């Protein structure tokens, strides 16, 4: 079983020896029965076959490598492309084809060249100080791959791989100056699940229902915005941005500032997880309004479940009610056992808020510190996190700052 | 006027533009100590010590907005540190209040601002930009902070 | 002092004056540039408050016959009117001659640049000639285009400078991409591409000329000439980049005053392998200013084969020439004979008409009929659009020794590749 021998595979020795020679890091992703590990020093992927030896791996080389550091790697919805995400750029790698009885890339050659294409290359060279804050794929598994980029200019741009230098859609959310509104800028976003929406939502007609995905956008000051995206029917310049979503109930501390991460759990009504650098996790029910609102069902303080570090949120492939949190102290698992009690009809009127409040007094989420990376001297964040989905029990892979491969359970 | 240009509505100087004219000497040089330039209702910039305002286009150099201020629009047309208006200064921005995430109203109550320690938030917002927080006045939302230069 | 020279081997020879637009009620005051010319295809583009007008160039050119009053204005000539909802202050053409930019100010909406595909003008099946792309400068008053220039070698590339001091480099293909911008605090007053089109030179309010790569990364500063004092501070009004180390630069009073008159200054620059200072020569007011009511503006252009510069000015009824000397380094004013000059006419109400646009045609194929008996080969034609709405064409006869004919035969415009709205 790979859960036993994977921590001893030579790829981790290779990566570890590469150390001796900001975005949160995730240098690993899984596909099929294979694990992909980004080797920054060689600008290539190390591919280990988990299903079907400690020295065997394939190296997937970038024909044209990125010169900026890769912080995160992200497999596309159709699983034919990988986004190579850095602070100073984004590059998309096309995976090669497989063949042979073992379904190895290009028949099991030790080394395979992969085509790459830079994205939005103009914006990162023209404006030297322009940085990438967050990136993800448009969730569709049917359309051409589209990447979604949030840059430090507080603008979101969508690019087709067919025209990687020209946005298909722009979302203006609205440093030379001294400013007090330093937190009125987006730090992250996340797509919600597929939804059918009236075509009238995008200005067209027919009373017909079209595919769209809700896009939730998080400001540093904790404010949240919402817009629905349809690559076919959305306008080139999207202006129907809803928010800031009112956050209920009123909190004495106004839910603070310094929000750093957002996650939309795949449920209806949508539920947002908002994380802060201080370790606060807010679980927010999105209540339908035309502006929806948020009901903070509960809050979790990770500082108590063990703190001024960036927090990264991960969905669970099996259960919409569970997610995971990675930080300098390790990994927390959070189970929202109350998700299944919320019905699809919920609304934003007063009686619904009172029912949610009453329900929150008899329901609590389950939080567990499953992996501890705390040192003996300076704590270091993990470099990789992946949940291998097996129906017989999810296996979690966590790559430490020194490229140790921790496996849980 | 002997050199200085300031015409944008709402802007002013202490001493006034008229006073600066009379301060100009025989050879046409306007040197003043503790000079202030402000925009009524939005903020002001206090320059302690002597500064040479001779032939400065304050309309093009100084920009005061709500919760924001700019001095010299681009770095190329900026003098070195210590010369011109690119020097130590005390900035005051008015109408600086946080927004209630529930009601979406501005929080102006001193007790409410002490509850959420908005003062400590402004101290952090100052350091992150290379400034030193000095004080905050709730009644007018006046955020005062010192900058080493612009 | 200012070098000058009676030139008997150059004359401007007037063709009939042709009315394009109706005379305005008031004198147009603002900086404007309203003539463009396709020398590839033989079209002229004229704009005003009142629409855009396109002509085959040869239709605008009519020679005086003996007997005719050389001062009589032809009333109209056949061309195409493209209605425009707002007045135009700037027109320009890309170096492939397929994109016309038209700049408009709307009191309601502020400024917009319309971009026309030049084939659409030839497309008989389009009753309405629409632009295929707009670019909206969020700005209202400060959004007036005050200088705008297409790249001489990159057809998709254009440089645009606005009243507020901001600047942008645009890429216009089937749509409009902003490639580079610099904010208003940079204080740009004017703009001009290098000859090969590899850099952009921008004039500035502070009196300097900064060179830039098209990405707007700064490359070289030309300082404000030493002869200007601190208590007479100036700004680049216009700039022409002639050779790598050679420029014409026009200075005007920093403060906007119209009363002081601009100085045309020739500047020779040192090289990396020299530690010489910059040589400036003040030729001052070569286009003599009769008018202090209009926004200053020198229309400058270089004719390499003749090694000279044509100059016109919004405050002057006269076109002037600055030639390079046999010397090959220095410049001199050409002083031409009384009946061989290029001057805008007096309006019928007895006021002076002044320039709004200036271009040169090189597609003219007709020979100059001199006497009954004498005929000279075709020459380039200088064309001025006046504040009175009259077009003023003049053959430029350069009889200096060794000058090769500059005439270039025009081509037919094929609708292939026309961009659509």
């Amino acid at each position: 079983l790979w859960q036993t021998w994977l921590p001893n595979h030579v790829v981790f020795l290779r990566l570890r020896e590469g150390l001796k020679n900001l975005l949160t890091r995730n240098v690993v992703f899984g596909l099929g029965g294979e694990l992909f590990l980004w080797d920054g020093e060689d600008s290539s992927f190390l591919v280990v076959r988990l299903r079907g030896a400690l020295s065997q791996y394939q190296r997937l080389l970038c024909i044209n490598p990125p010169l900026f550091e890769i912080y995160q790697v992200l497999l596309s919805p159709t699983q034919h492309h990988v986004a190579l995400i850095g602070i100073k750029g984004l590059m998309v790698l096309e995976l090669p084809k497989r063949w042979g009885k073992n379904s190895e890339f290009e028949g099991g050659k030790s080394t395979v060249n992969c085509s790459t294409t830079p994205v939005a290359e103009r914006f990162f060279t023209s404006s030297t100080s322009l940085t990438l804050k967050h990136a993800a794929w448009y969730p569709s598994e049917i359309l051409d791959p589209h990447v979604v980029l949030l840059t430090s200019d507080n603008v979101i741009r969508i690019y087709s791989l067919r025209e990687p230098q020209t946005p298909t859609n722009v979302i203006i959310l609205s440093g030379r100056a001294y400013t007090a509104s330093l937190g009125e800028t987006a730090v992250a976003f996340d797509f919600g699940p597929l939804a059918a929406v009236p075509k009238t939502l995008f200005g067209q007609n027919g009373k017909d229902e079209v595919v769209a995905y809700p896009l939730y956008i998080l400001y540093e000051n904790g404010e949240t915005f919402l817009t629905y995206i349809s690559l076919l029917h959305s306008p080139g310049n999207i202006g129907k941005l809803l928010g800031p979503l009112p956050m209920h109930p009123a909190a004495e501390d106004n839910y603070g500032y310094d929000a750093c991460a957002v996650l939309c759990l795949p449920c209806v009504p949508n539920i947002l997880v908002i994380a802060t650098e201080s370790g606060m996790l807010y679980h927010c029910v999105v209540l339908e309004g035309l502006i929806p609102s948020l009901y903070v069902f509960e809050c979790v303080e990770l500082e108590l479940a063990l703190f001024s570090c960036p927090v990264k949120l991960h969905r669970d492939p099996k259960c919409p009610s569970r997610y995971h949190c990675t930080h300098e102290a390790g990994v927390h698992s959070v189970g929202l056992t109350w998700i299944h009690k919320l019905h699809k009809f919920l609304g934003s009127d007063e009686e619904d808020k009172d029912s949610l409040q009453e329900l929150s007094t008899e329901q609590k989420c389950f939080v567990e510190h499953i992996l501890c990376t705390k040192p003996l001297r300076q704590p270091a964040p993990i470099r990789g996190f992946w949940i291998v989905p097996d129906i017989l029990g999810p296996t979690m892979i966590c790559i430490t700052s020194t490229y140790e491969c921790l496996i849980w359970p | 006027m002997a050199g200085i240009i300031l015409t944008k509505v709402g802007y002013y100087t202490i001493p006034s533009m008229d006073d600066l004219a009379k301060i100009t000497n025989e050879k046409g040089e306007c040197i003043v100590s503790d000079f202030t330039i402000g925009r009524k209702g939005y903020g002001s910039i206090y320059f302690e010590g002597d500064v040479n305002l001779t032939n400065l286009n304050l309309d093009d150099i100084v920009h005061i907005r709500r919760k924001e201020v700019v001095v010299y629009l681009d770095d190329n047309q900026k003098p070195p540190v210590g010369e011109g208006l690119n020097r130590k200064a005390e900035v005051t921005l008015d109408g600086v209040w946080p927004t209630d995430k529930t009601s979406r109203c501005l929080i102006k109550s001193p007790d409410r601002l002490a509850d959420i320690n908005y003062e400590g938030r402004l101290e952090a917002v100052s350091r992150k930009q290379g400034a030193q927080f000095k004080e905050y006045r709730p009644e007018t939302g006046s955020w005062v902070f010192k900058v080493s230069h612009f | 002092m200012i070098p000058e020279r009676e030139m008997k081997d150059f004359q401007f020879r007037a063709l009939k004056k042709v009315r394009i637009f109706d005379s305005p009620e008031e004198l147009p005051k603002e900086r404007s540039s309203l003539l463009a010319v396709s020398n590839k295809y033989g079209l002229v583009f004229a704009g005003g408050a009142s629409g855009l007008q396109i002509f085959p160039t040869k239709n605008l050119l009519i020679q005086n016959k003996p007997g005719d009053d050389p001062n009589k204005i032809v009333d109209k000539v056949q061309g195409l009117l493209v209605p425009m909802k707002f007045p135009i202050h700037h027109l320009a053409l890309s170096c492939d001659n397929l994109t016309l930019s038209a700049c408009m100010m709307s009191s309601e909406y502020g400024s917009i640049i319309a971009f026309f595909d030049v084939r659409t003008f030839s497309n008989e099946a389009k009753q309405q000639k629409r632009p295929f792309a707009y670019h909206k400068l969020l700005k209202d008053a400060g959004g007036m285009v005050i200088d705008m220039k297409w790249n001489p070698t990159v057809p998709s590339m254009v440089a645009v400078c606005l009243a507020d001091g901001s600047i942008a480099v645009l890429q216009v293909t089937e749509t409009v991409k902003v490639c580079a911008t610099l904010p208003s605090t940079v204080a740009v007053t004017s703009v001009c591409w290098s000859p090969k089109g590899k850099q952009l030179a921008v004039g500035k309010q502070n009196g300097t000329v900064v060179q830039y790569l098209p990405t707007l990364q700064e490359k070289k500063v030309i300082p404000c000439p030493p002869f200007y004092e601190s208590d007479h501070p100036v700004r680049v009004l216009d700039v022409l980049w002639i050779g790598t180390y050679v420029f014409a630069i026009v200075y005007a009073a920093a403060d906007g005053t119209l009363e002081t008159s601009p100085d045309v200054v020739m500047a020779l620059l040192p090289k990396k392998e020299e530690k010489h200072p910059e040589i400036f020569v003040n030729f001052m007011e070569p286009c003599y200013g009769s008018c202090t009511e209009r926004q200053h503006h020198y229309y400058l252009s270089y004719i390499e084969e003749w090694d000279l510069v044509l100059a016109a000015s919004a405050a002057s009824t006269e076109v002037s020439i600055l030639a390079r000397q046999s010397d090959q380094i220095n410049w001199e004013s050409w002083l031409l004979e009384d009946s061989s000059r290029a001057e805008l006419p007096v309006t019928d109400k007895s006021d002076d008409s002044l320039p709004m646009g200036v271009v040169v045609d090189y597609t003219n194929q007709v020979e100059i009929t001199i006497s009954d008996e004498k005929t000279l080969p075709p020459a380039p034609v200088l064309m001025l659009l006046s504040t009175d709405g009259v077009l003023c064409p003049f053959y430029m006869i350069n009889q200096n020794p060794g000058v090769k004919s500059l005439i270039k035969t025009p081509e037919r415009l094929s609708l292939e590749g026309e961009r659509q709205p």
